[PDB]
This record gives C-alpha cells, structure tokens and sequence, in this order.
C-alpha cells in the first residue's frame, strides 16, 4: 500500500536508481495515481525511455487501465515521444484500445497533424 | 539577424496557485512573421478530461516580430494532482508543429530562506534608497516574490526580480529589487519581501521584514 | 526546435582594464554536430589586421554542438572604438551569420556597490551567504569580483546576475557568494569589488563586508 | 573644433535628434575621428539610415577619406546593412574607390559570400 505511493513520483521524476531499487523492494509494478495511471503511462508521455522498460521488464500491463480510459499506448502516442512508441508494440499494446470519449491509439496521429504517427500507426 | 520561431510553456505562478488560488499556464510564442495568417494555439490535456476557455493575446514587436499568448485557466486540484498540460502551435508554412507540455515540477522539497536589505544613503539621491531581497535555498524553482509597505502589496512594476539560479547546492536562489522614496519610508519605515513557495509551511508563504533605518 | 544562434561579445572590463588584455568571444549555439566544420571568420571594420582567436568546440548535453571563437584585441583599439564582426560560414547554411561588435556608448554612470551578509540561518550555521547590490551604473558592461583577505577568489565561487534595467538610465547587478565558517573565522573580511568604465580612477568600485559586526 | 567631438559619438549612437540639433548649430559634417572617419563612415555601418542622410543632407562627402583609405561605401559594403548601401550610389558613392590594401566596395561581396552584394554592385 505505502511503497507504491512514493514510486509513481519517481516513474514520472525519471530517478531510475530508484526504480530500479524500487521493484528490488516488491514494488506493485501495476500501481495506480489518483487517476488510474501505472507509472507505465507516466513514463510512456516523457522521454524516460530509460525506465519505460524497466516496468515491463517487472511485468508492468502493457495496457493498463487509465481511469480516464486511457493506455500508456495513448500516453505515449500524446507525445511526440516517439522512440517510445515503437517499443509498446514489440509486445503488443492494444492497437485499438478506445478511452471513455470513444479515441484509440490511431486517434492522436492526425489529431496533431503528426505525419510519421500515421505512418506506424498503419502498420501492427 | 536570424528568426526562430520558439514556443515556451509555463507553470502556474506559486502566488496564483496558492494564493489567488486560480492557476493559469501560459503558451508564449516568439519570433513570428506577421501576418502570415493566424497561429493556431491548442490546448489539451494529458488524461483527455476538457480544458477551460483560454484568452489569447498578440502583439507586433518594435523588431518586427509577432508574439502570440495563450493563457490557460487550470484547476487547481487538477494541478497539485499532476496534470499534464499541452499547448499545439499550428501554422500555415510551418513544416512540423509546435508542442511544449507542462505538469507540476517534482522532486525533493525545500523552503526559502528569505533575507531583505536597504541600501545605506548614497550621495546624489538620497531621497531614494533601494530595498533588495535574496530568497534561496528553495526547491523547486517555481516562486512568487511580493513586497509590502504597511502590510499591503504593492504592483509588481515597483520591483524587479531575478530568474531562479543553481545555489552550489541543490537549491535555487533569487534576487528582488525594490527601489523606494523617502516619502514612502519615512510615513512607515515597514517593508515586507514576501515569498510564495510550494515548500514553505504553512500556507506556502515566508516573508521578511526590512527598515531603511537600523 | 533546432535553430542556430550566434553571440558575439564585448570584453570584460575587468580583462579590458585590469589585465589590460581585453578579448571578445563568438558563440555559436545549437549546431548539428558531424554536419562538417562552421567557419568563424574575423575581421575589423577598419580593415586592419585581427590576431590570432582560439576555437573551441564541445558537444552539448542537448546533442547540440556549441563552437566559440576568442579573438584577443588591443586595449588602444577597442576603447578607440573599432568595430569587429564575426562571420559564421556553414554548409547547410542559407545565409550567414555576422554579428559585429564595439565599444558600448551613450552616457556613463559609476556603479554604486552595497555589500550585504545573511544572519546565521538554522540548519547549516557554518554557512553564510554574502550578496552584492551594484547598481546605477551606465553603460552596462560590469565585472564583479569577489575578495578575501584581499586576495581574489575563483570566480566559480560566486553568482552574478545579468545587468537589469533600473528603474531609471542605469543597471543593476546582485553577486551572490556563499562562504564556509572556517573562511570567515579566519578573518572575517570580504570584499565585493566591480570594475566598471565609468568608475574613477583606475575603473574599481569595491565595498567590504564582514559577517559578525 | 570642440563642437565636432561631440557630435561623431552621436553619429555612431545615432542620437537623431541631436544629430538634427548639431548642424543647427552649424556642425563639420566633414569631422574625423581619430581614424579619419567622417560620421557618415560610423552612420553607414549601423542601421542609422535615419541619419545616414542627415549628412548628406548638411553636406556630408558622399565618399570621404577614411584614414585606413577606406570611404563610406566600404564602411557600409561592411554590414548587411543593405538598405543602406542602396542609398550611396543615389547620387553616386565612388564605385572603385581603392583603401590602402588594395580593396574597393565590390570586393567585400564575395569576402562575405554576399550573392544580394555582388548582384547589385555589377549596376552603376
């Protein structure tokens, strides 16, 4: 209950020794902030590609419920944090998962005129 | 003379989060060619939840340049709970769009140390003495710098602050500058440099007083 | 966004009038590293000869690439006032860059220098912050140095921030240096001193300090 | 004798209004500084096309003699103060006038790469 609490701020800080020293502890890997987000999510939007990984490495959802109905696979495609979004689909993130509006992954790539977003985003 | 358009997105003034508590972010775009047609300013955030109306403000440049504003209302829970924020800049010839996000700056959190001081009389004008304000040891770098006369705060045109620096250490520091007349100080020689801070307790405030006389 | 910028500089007073070796540096900022060599060119506007500059380039945080050029100028010139321009020459350059430099004008006014130290704060009370106030000073080029025992510290010691605008003609200046306890147990003597054009004689301004007065 | 002195400062600051009220006064708009430089020299260079024919006006030599040989129209071919340069050849700015070295107005076009330069010094 505690543990997590303290480890989303650092998913999103990017304190990697941290994390990293985090799940050593028995972190839930699957931990929620406030609004449904495990850190995955907070991690996917900023460039912490670092530490992206290191949460499905501990068995982070590769598509978690956002309380707002949004995937990291969504909080990664807002950003044109886009290294980022290559990987989400070497294990599968949900290509098609809808938030609670009724807007997927594909959704965002025009929404920002993002050229190179529909251009992946046509493909798995 | 070279013309980069560049797009900076702030966070909410500590004064405005904490005090006023009505939080806005601001989207400042520089460097624009005139009318080229309009810029497109976007607002949205990262959980997809709406965003408020937003004002929008431009002005041509003595340098001809065009700066373009947009000033986003936010929720002051929807802040302090870590919402992410993004302005879209869209433009005509503009090859690819501008996006800059912003979220409440975390990290370790620390107070400031606030020390006020008035110059000694120096010949010339010595109807005029200048107050100055060193605030450091803060974290994060986001604070608000106030000066009071007689417990009221006067408009912030009256002084000038500097942009939060390194301390050799973790924290930051800050320097206020407060010019004053004798008028001012001799019907109440009370001055007051407030700070607002995330970190200060409670009440996000810690202040200082300051006396042009000893 | 990636866009190139370029500094040129006027030299320090300090170096102008103090080391009597003035130079002046151009910066040049947010290069693709890799994207072939930047020229930086000098030259005067008299068309007399320039000396020597050092180059410096260093890959950045950003990945940007950031290149100096330092061009030593002789002290009878600049404050004779020749012009010196810079010019930046690159391949995937459309235009280039040419920023020229010289000895700043208008009205002068000598620096006032108020030196200030912070009471014992808890927590670290073997630190003390010492803090500079210069200010009302024309044109706006300014040294700031700080002294123990009259001897000159590193400059890395200690923060100056860029020249403001008062409220009137002049600038304004804060230095801020912190110090340790066995510094000041040893002699409880600093001094904030600014070296300014406009400051007679010899161009120096200084003010002492002490933390337990 | 005095009064000149005064006035070149401002002929580089571009203090127009004084410049305006200097020749008021009946000014040596063929003054010298230090290096044989009238105001029009230290006019040409910077962007003070506001005052760059206030001398003209008052009389200014339309090519004086810098003492490094170098006349006005050099001292603008300097900077891509462009607009500037138009103005010199209006009524004529010598075209080949030669400093000391061995260099004319023409010459800098190409010392700086400057195609604009070089295409509108091959017209008068």
């Amino acid at each position: 209950s505690d543990l997590g609490k303290k480890l989303l701020e650092a998913a999103r800080a990017g304190q990697d020794d941290e994390v990293r020293i985090l799940t050593a502890n028995g972190a839930d890997v699957n931990a929620n902030d406030y609004w449904g987000h495990t850190p995955l999510h907070l991690a996917a939007m900023l460039g912490h590609l670092e530490i992206v990984e290191v949460l499905l490495k501990n068995g982070a959802d590769v598509n978690a419920t956002g309380n707002t109905g949004r995937t990291p696979l969504h909080l990664a495609a807002w950003a044109d944090h886009l290294e980022i979004v290559e990987v989400l689909l070497k294990h599968g993130a949900d290509v098609n998962a809808q938030d609670k509006f009724g807007k997927t992954a594909f959704d965002i790539s025009i929404d920002n005129g993002n050229e190179d977003l529909a251009e992946i985003l046509q493909k798995l | 003379n070279p013309r980069c358009v560049s797009a900076y997105l702030s966070r909410p003034s500590p004064f405005d989060l904490f005090i006023r508590k009505s939080p806005t972010i601001t989207c400042l775009v520089v460097d624009l060619a005139p009318s080229k047609g309009t810029v497109n300013l976007t607002w949205s955030r990262a959980s997809g939840k709406p965003v408020n109306h937003s004002t929008r403000k431009e002005e041509k440049q003595r340098n001809g340049t065009l700066t373009v504003t947009s000033t986003l209302p936010v929720g002051t829970r929807d802040w302090i709970e870590g919402e992410t924020y993004q302005c879209r800049v869209t433009h005509p010839h503009l090859p690819r769009a501008l996006m800059r996000s912003t979220t409440k700056t975390s990290g370790p959190r620390a107070a400031p140390e606030v020390y006020a001081f008035a110059t000694p009389e120096w010949p010339g004008s010595r109807d005029k003495r200048t107050l100055a304000c060193l605030i450091q040891n803060f974290m994060p770098e986001d604070i608000s710098v106030q000066w009071l006369h007689n417990e009221v705060q006067l408009p912030d045109a009256r002084h000038s602050t500097t942009q939060p620096r390194k301390t050799k250490g973790s924290g930051f520091f800050v320097f206020s500058r407060l010019e004053v007349t004798r008028a001012e100080w001799e019907q109440k020689d009370e001055f007051i440099c407030r700070a607002v801070h995330e970190a200060a307790s409670p009440s996000q405030t810690v202040q200082r007083a300051v006396s042009v006389n000893p």
